[PDB]
């Protein structure tokens, strides 16, 4: 379990930048690889009235 | 705005007593409604005739709605809903009307709906961007906006001051933005309203944030398009910005006496900006038209 968050010129968590990529409709993927392996893990779309970052 | 006309005039007939323009929409049409005194009004450009609005009863302020015309059926029927209310008015007690047919009948909307809410009313909007209906809901001298539907129903945006009022602007193809502005300050929304923030104003290629009360210009006309923001402040300034995801930056133009009292901007079209004012020729009562 990991709890993620869009860094920009801010280093801190914002709630501001996860609500605009929330409200497009965009959230994060995990891109997991291997020498042989290849997967793909989506954040589920949540909204941010009250989550400070993905998880 | 090419020839001369002369200025609209009240027939005098529906004696209107003062005439002051509270609010105008432009319906679908060749009809305009006018909020006159506190009462609807609908003129139609291509005649001469004025009827009163027979539906709304207590005094409103502004008429507010949203307009498509994709050459459809669906863009028509989305033209015809409009909201009629007090802005300022107290949250209970005040009574906001809505039109389900363009403009021509009006319709008391019941209360049961918002009880939930206490506070002055910022105005109430359709949102056909986000299928949503957001009311501007101030209790404060913070202001937020409430979404009646199910999804969000009465889920709250995040606060943004409000001191005074402010007069909402919606872009015209749904994309979702906004544009809040009042004298002493400008608000825009990238978002339907969820996240209503600041512009950031660019000089010498640094952005930072702008406060106009700050500053202390006060702003005298604002010109917005579908993707695009300026705004003429009353000491001959002019700026024009870029409004758009990821936050709205505006650059300050280069400096020209462009304001004489009547002068006001709009968008002829995409990277074109047009200042107008309307000269008074004493002789023969029609205006003319500067253009620059
Ligand atoms: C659904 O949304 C509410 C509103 O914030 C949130 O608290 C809740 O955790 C969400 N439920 C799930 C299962 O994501
Ligand atoms: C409205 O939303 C609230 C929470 O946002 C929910 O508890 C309630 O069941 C919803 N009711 C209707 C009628 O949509």
């Amino acid at each position: 379990k990991v709890r993620c968050f869009f860094r920009n010129e801010n280093q801190s968590p914002s709630k501001e930048i996860l609500g605009l990529f929330t409200s497009g409709g965009l959230a994060p993927n995990m891109i997991i690889t291997n020498s042989t392996f290849y997967g793909g893990y989506y954040f589920k779309l949540t909204p941010f009235s009250n989550r400070l970052e993905w998880l | 705005f090419e020839s001369s006309l002369l200025p609209l005039t009240v027939p005098k007939s529906l004696a209107v007593g003062v005439p002051s323009i509270t609010s105008a929409h432009f319906v679908s049409g060749s009809l305009v409604l006018f909020v006159i005194s506190g009462k609807g009004y609908s003129y139609d450009y291509y005649e001469n005739t004025w009827r009163k609005l027979e539906g709304i009863s207590e005094p409103v302020s502004h008429i507010s709605g949203d307009v498509c015309c994709f050459k459809g059926s669906f863009c028509l029927e989305l033209s015809n809903n409009l909201f009629a209310y007090l802005r300022g008015g107290q949250i209970p007690g005040t009574n906001i009307y809505f039109s389900d047919n363009g403009g021509f009948s009006f319709q008391l909307m019941n209360t049961d709906k918002l009880s939930h809410l206490t506070g002055t009313l910022g105005g109430i909007f359709h949102l056909h961007s986000m299928s949503q209906v957001g009311v501007l809901m101030v209790e404060n001298n913070l202001g937020t906006f409430h979404y009646m539907e199910y999804p969000l129903n009465h889920s709250m945006g995040i606060a943004f001051s409000y001191k005074n009022l402010l007069e909402v602007i919606m872009k015209p193809y749904q994309r979702g933005f906004m544009v809040l502005w009042n004298q002493k300050s400008i608000l825009v929304s990238s978002n339907s309203g969820q996240i209503v923030e600041h512009v950031r104003l660019i000089d010498q290629k640094i952005f930072t944030d702008l406060d106009v009360e700050h500053a202390n210009i006060n702003i005298y006309s604002v010109a917005s398009n579908a993707y695009e923001l300026a705004f003429l402040v009353a000491e001959d300034h002019l700026y024009y910005g870029s409004q758009s995801y990821m936050g709205t930056y505006v650059i300050k133009l280069p400096h020209q006496p462009l304001w004489s009292t009547h002068t006001s901007i709009y968008f002829e079209d995409i990277g074109i900006l047009q200042v107008l004012t309307p000269v008074a020729d004493p002789h023969f009562a029609a205006y003319d038209f500067d253009k620059c």
